[PDB]
């Protein structure tokens, strides 16, 4: 029933992002880039794929790759009407949150807005809402400027006077990401059908990475067990019970046995490839599974999280080549 | 009585993470990142800025970056602070300050 | 000096290899770590050696006071970081001996 529509508005853009899926480097494409020995040979094999002639004009491989996935993402947002344009805006909030914490730091230390253009992610950018460009005021008259930005509703757990050095710089990112993941789950629950069973399993595991990676690095830190409780997103499979036992953990094995209650997250704690290299391969296992379903909006968010894996993998091939340490060159993520 | 570092972009983010950086808003920062579009004069004054500071004990600098400011560090012939030449990811340590013998 | 100035060339190749093991996983450590530093964690103490009656300046390792990148990453990464710290706390441990 919600499938004989959705091609009225998103018929062309759906076939577009399926066509951009074919430009992802496959397994056979990955093998020939391991056989390279210099960055100039790295330039030659990438001209055989869909990326070609992008280095006509080792850290330039970082920027020229990720600038291609920005303009491909910006071209998709220019044609989505109303059922999808807000959905693509939700993917940019993860990059706007990492941008704004970068901006309140220079605001606190009186480092002006001249550093904003070259040192921010172009996906979540500030080239509209020109009030933020002018603001040099120390983080209290700037929060009144900050609410003219779609991150306003996520600041309802951010008291303005709590911003002035009582909260750590890293803590305010996670409680903003906590406010971000609850809204994007509830927005994807308002949409129903095929975009509610192919997308919400991805958001459950993404909230459960933010369950495990928080508590596994919150051991030597002087943040109490009530702080890491409210930095957990109340979203995934671990919500009523697994979030409770993660607060009392204090030990590496005490976060393992609470992951042993779920057969999905155990057999991923056998990294003993490390843990985040095991969480990444399960994440691209879920984003590949979203490409199965057809008449749904989750094919766009699965494309961006795989396109960031494409820019990640080629650099890791290039860093093993330029530094000439290609005994760990096989430790990439073969997504396709 | 702290350590200074010039280095590079990828060098200074490792040594700040090591725990050697200090932000003196009164005088100056104790580090200087050099990008592709930093002039040699900016490396030249900051070498003299670190040399004239009393609290600077070591001046870490990549030899790939110290090759253009070689003429200034060859004029520094004092014992303290010690200038050190570290390898980059291109062109590691070959021929700096063992040339006195 | 000769046997250790080539030895740091391997350590600064090993630790900077961990920089590829580093933000490849967790975003980009090029603006976060260069914007919330106030005080130093590892400092120098100027001790005095002596040979043949000549006073000799020698630098002593001195880590003290706090952590500053204790909360960095922490949601993505943080295990590729803080072994990058150990790869660069050992590197700065060797480099103060050579200084």
């Amino acid at each position: 029933f919600p499938e004989l529509y959705f091609n009225v508005d998103n018929g062309y853009l759906e076939g577009l992002v399926r066509g951009l899926k074919a430009g992802v480097l496959s397994q056979a494409d990955y093998l020939n880039l391991v056989q390279c020995e210099t960055l100039e040979d790295l330039k030659l094999h990438l001209q055989s794929t869909d990326y070609g002639n992008f280095l006509a004009n080792v850290s330039v491989i970082d920027d020229r790759l990720k600038e291609k996935m920005v303009v491909e993402f910006r071209h998709m947002r220019n044609h989505a009407y109303e059922p999808l344009a807000s959905f693509l805006d939700f993917i940019t909030y993860s990059y706007m949150i990492d941008n704004v914490i970068l901006l309140i730091t220079g605001t606190l230390h009186q480092r002006s807005i001249a550093e904003l253009v070259p040192k921010c992610h172009p996906l979540g950018s500030f080239e509209q809402m020109e009030a933020v460009n002018i603001a040099q005021t120390p983080a209290e008259l700037y929060n009144a400027i900050l609410v003219d930005t779609p991150l306003a509703a996520f600041f309802q757990d951010c008291i303005s006077e709590q911003d002035l050095d009582e909260m750590n710089i890293e803590i305010i990112r996670n409680t903003l990401y906590k406010a971000y993941l609850e809204s994007f789950y509830k927005f994807c629950t308002l949409l129903g059908g095929t975009t509610a069973d192919a997308m919400c399993p991805i958001l459950e595991f993404e909230a459960d990475r933010r369950a495990f990676i928080i508590t596994i690095n919150s051991f030597g830190t002087e943040l109490s067990k009530e702080d890491r409780a409210k930095l957990f997103p109340h979203c995934g499979r671990l919500y009523p019970e697994g979030l409770a036992q993660l607060a009392r953990a204090d030990d590496y094995e005490q976060v393992k046995n609470v992951a042993d209650y779920y057969p999905e997250y155990k057999l991923l704690f056998e990294g003993a490839k490390t843990l985040e290299d095991r969480f990444f391969e399960h994440e691209v296992k879920l984003n590949k599974l979203a490409f199965l379903n057809q008449f749904h909006f989750g094919v766009f968010y699965a494309f961006v999280k795989l396109k960031e894996q494409e820019c990640r993998n080629i650099v890791w091939i290039a860093e093993c080549i330029a530094q000439r340490h290609r005994a760990k060159i096989d430790n990439y993520i073969p997504i396709f | 009585k702290l350590i200074a570092v010039i280095g590079d972009e990828d060098t200074v983010t490792g040594f700040l993470l090591g725990g050697i950086g200090e932000l003196n808003k009164n005088r100056h920062p104790n580090f200087l990142v050099v990008e592709k579009d930093t002039t040699i004069n900016e490396i030249e004054d900051t070498f003299r800025q670190f040399l004239n500071r009393d609290d600077i004990g070591i001046i870490l600098i990549n030899q790939y970056i110290a090759e253009m400011v070689r003429h200034a560090l060859d004029a520094h012939q004092r014992s303290i602070p010690a200038v050190l030449e570290i390898p980059s990811k291109e062109h590691p340590y070959d021929a700096a300050k063992d040339s006195i013998l | 000096i000769i046997e250790t100035k080539m030895l740091m060339g391997e350590v600064m190749r090993e630790a900077a290899f961990s920089l590829a093991e580093a933000k490849f996983t967790a975003g980009d450590f090029s603006t976060t770590v260069i914007q919330n530093v106030n005080k130093a964690q590892v400092k120098i103490r100027a001790k005095k050696d002596n040979v043949a009656g000549v006073t000799l300046p020698v630098f002593e390792h001195y880590h003290e006071g706090t952590d500053s990148y204790e909360l960095t990453g922490l949601a993505r990464g943080g295990e590729q970081l803080a072994k990058l710290k150990r790869n660069y706390a050992k590197a700065v441990e060797l480099l103060v001996e050579l200084a």
